């Protein structure tokens, strides 16, 4: 039998981790009524997680998906022929498979060819998919904010932010080192022999 | 390279690329100027390297 893990498995956990750094008590059971400081957690907790994964790469939140050319929409510029949806979870566009010209332009994606693409790209992931050193960079990073927000306190912010910033800096290490690190796909004095 | 294509070589697709990842070339120098050395030095063109001579049946030369 697998042996279940200690660490944070829901956003309420995430949330009142983060209540008890900046100093409060907080069980998940009343977390209705934790004043000021459980009601800027909230507000604050899906606006930071979107930014946060949304502007890195971090492999546990990658995702991929067939992309769709929209009908009647044409673009007039550079040779682009058809501009193409999205995907409604996608938060960050990665790169598109196979190698083929686009750009990233608007909300869409144009393309010259109406063969099958797919895309990759980052995803909000609920927390217990998140690695626990991410997890922990999260708890720094939501009661910095919560610093700002609720405390007016520059001692304490002065306090979270080596924390917050070296929690960052391992959990990249984590998530990056479990993998090999892929070839550029342009390498032009190659590919023109 | 006549092992190319598992021995087919050029018989089914005549044509191929075969050397675009050969970025140095010193071996493939090296290897057929030493080719064309030992062929005139063994066998020099429009010269008369070998002889036929009496066989031992034709007893002691002179």
């Amino acid at each position: 039998m697998i042996e279940l893990t200690s660490a944070p498995t829901t956003k309420i956990e995430i949330i009142s981790a983060a209540i008890s750094m900046v100093g409060k008590q907080q069980t998940v059971n009343t977390i209705d009524g934790g004043g000021a400081l459980a009601i800027d957690a909230e507000k604050l907790y899906d606006t930071l997680v979107s930014a946060e994964l949304g502007s890195n790469r971090w492999r546990f939140a990658q995702a991929f998906q067939q992309i769709s050319i929209i009908t009647t929409l044409n673009p007039t510029f550079d040779g682009w022929l058809y501009e193409c949806q999205i995907p409604a979870d996608c938060i960050m566009v990665q790169y598109l498979y196979p190698n083929i010209q686009y750009i990233v332009f608007g909300d869409k994606i144009l393309t010259k060819s109406n063969q099958t693409f797919t895309l990759i790209y980052s995803r909000n992931v609920p927390v217990s998919k998140w690695p626990p050193p991410f997890s922990l960079y999260i708890v720094y990073h939501l009661a910095s904010m919560l610093g700002i927000s609720v405390t007016n306190s520059d001692r304490m912010l002065a306090r979270i932010s080596q924390g917050m910033e070296m929690w960052e800096s391992r959990a990249l290490f984590a998530d990056a080192q479990s993998s090999v690190t892929l070839p550029f796909r342009h390498n032009p004095y190659v590919d023109v022999r | 390279n006549p092992f190319e294509n598992y021995g087919l070589a050029g018989f089914l697709t005549p044509g191929q690329q075969y050397n675009a990842d050969i970025y140095d070339l010193t071996l493939p120098i090296a290897h057929k100027r030493l080719a064309d050395k030992m062929l005139m030095n063994m066998v020099p063109q429009g010269q008369q390297w070998v002889k036929f001579t009496p066989g031992d049946e034709f007893g002691e030369p002179g």
